[PDB]
């Protein structure tokens, strides 16, 4: 059914840097999308459960945005906590396909 | 609060079926969905199927429908995936994860993930 | 001869949630309604076709105790004559009911520090339910020309929403248990009367 794509494949950064990432959807979504991160060889964790709504216990390092398609996620004052790979995922029609992922190098 | 804990790794001969499981702790399947996700090694995540243990209802993505079955026994707080006919291309890490299918008219926000099971062949 | 199960109806710690409302039935026994009216803890005893003090001297074909839990500020819905999510979709009493509704604050009994998602109410249906209809089906409710295929998404809803009974709830957000004692008279081959 729905398809996802997510850009770029990788970025370099520094501790305290500001960085932004994008995901795009092949049917429109009315902001039914989520974001996750996973550390190399460990379980994914959810950061955002709409365009912008942050999940509980997550630090203020993250924000998200979008409108029907072309969503983004941003890191402000980037940390070793943010070395993770990040995935978008649409929730608008099943199955809830995840993005290809993106890599941040500290 | 609720913490999923997940079955240890499964090594099996090609085609011969597999079984893996998740069980809750600090609670149970209180009308959550639990649903299964592949992390094939270095690929994107892929979604397999919903189950709502409170009702036993389950459904699958087209790619896995027929190959797989998922099931649960809520009184023992345990849900299972079992997969037949395996390793066409497959040796993924398998995750169970919950999402709160009664908390809002919003879904698939997987707020807690199992430890992950390696499932693989030789 | 025997004494009625009211002593257990008001002391079972496990109740179903309203979409799946429990029913228990009264027969061949002494129905002490009056000691219910002596209760310390109760928070409504509003009755229909009766006044509760006198009930003990009356005789009946059957009584049903129907029981469940509700968010307090919507307890008003349960009795006749008013639309609202419970009366519309979960538990509707007749045009001319006869019986009594008993309810009490249960936050000390029912709350959990996470919200107790074992408590559920239906909030979507294709039409409102008839008197004492019951429906534990949970197939996806559509909200557009999309055939939902029995799986959830945009315009495709799981029918049951949870109450989320936290300890940090105001007087009306708190969980109130309810029992509806539904009565019946007829030509009256009774096996239920009070002492
Ligand atoms: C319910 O339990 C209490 C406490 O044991 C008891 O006093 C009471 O008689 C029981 N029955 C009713 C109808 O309250």
């Amino acid at each position: 059914d729905i398809q996802m794509t997510q850009s770029p494949s990788s970025l370099s950064a520094s501790v305290g840097d500001r960085v932004t990432i994008t995901c795009r959807a092949s049917q429109s979504i009315s902001n039914y999308l989520n974001w996750y991160q996973q550390k190399p060889g460990k379980a994914p964790k959810l950061l955002i459960y709409a365009a912008s709504s942050l999940q509980s216990g997550v630090p203020s390092r993250f924000s998200g945005s979008g409108s029907g398609t072309d969503f983004t996620l941003t890191i402000s004052s980037l940390q070793p906590e943010d070395f993770a790979t990040y995935y978008c995922q649409q929730s608008y029609s099943p199955p809830p396909t995840f993005g290809q992922g993106t890599k941040l190098e500290i | 609060q609720v913490q999923l804990v997940q079955s240890g790794a499964e090594v099996k001969k090609p085609g011969s079926s597999v079984k893996v499981s998740c069980k809750a702790s600090g609670g149970t399947f209180s009308s959550y969905a639990i649903s299964w996700v592949r992390q094939a090694p270095g690929q994107g995540l892929e979604w397999m199927g919903r189950i709502i243990p409170m009702f036993g209802i389950a459904n699958y993505a087209q790619k896995f429908q027929g190959r797989v079955t998922i099931t649960a026994d809520k009184s023992t707080s345990t849900a299972y995936l079992e997969l037949s006919s395996l390793r066409s291309e497959d040796t993924a890490v398998y995750y169970c994860a919950r999402y709160m299918v009664t908390r809002d008219q919003y879904y698939y926000d997987m707020d807690v993930w199992g430890q992950g099971t390696t499932v693989t062949v030789s | 001869t025997n004494l009625c199960p009211f002593g257990e109806v008001f002391n079972a710690t496990r109740f179903a949630s309203v979409y799946a409302w429990n029913r228990k039935r009264i027969s061949n026994c002494v129905a002490d309604y009056s000691v219910l009216y002596n209760s310390a803890s109760f928070s409504t005893f509003k009755c229909y076709g009766v006044s509760p003090t006198k009930l003990n001297d009356l005789c009946f074909t059957n009584v049903y105790a129907d029981s469940f839990v509700i968010r307090g500020d919507e307890v008003r819905q349960i009795a006749p004559g008013q639309t609202g999510k419970i009366a519309d979709y979960n538990y509707k009493l007749p045009d001319d009911f006869t019986g009594c509704v008993i309810a009490w604050n249960s936050n000390n009994l029912d709350s959990k520090v996470g919200g107790n998602y074992n408590y559920l109410y239906r909030l979507f249906r294709k039409s409102n339910l008839k008197p004492f209809e019951r429906d534990i089906s949970t197939e996806i409710y559509q909200a557009g020309s999309t055939p939902c295929n029995g799986v959830e998404g945009f315009n495709c809803y799981f029918p049951l929403q949870s109450y989320g009974f936290q300890p940090t709830n105001g007087v009306g957000y708190q969980p109130y248990r309810v029992v509806v004692l539904s009565f019946e008279l007829l030509h009256a081959p009774a096996t239920v009367c009070g002492p």
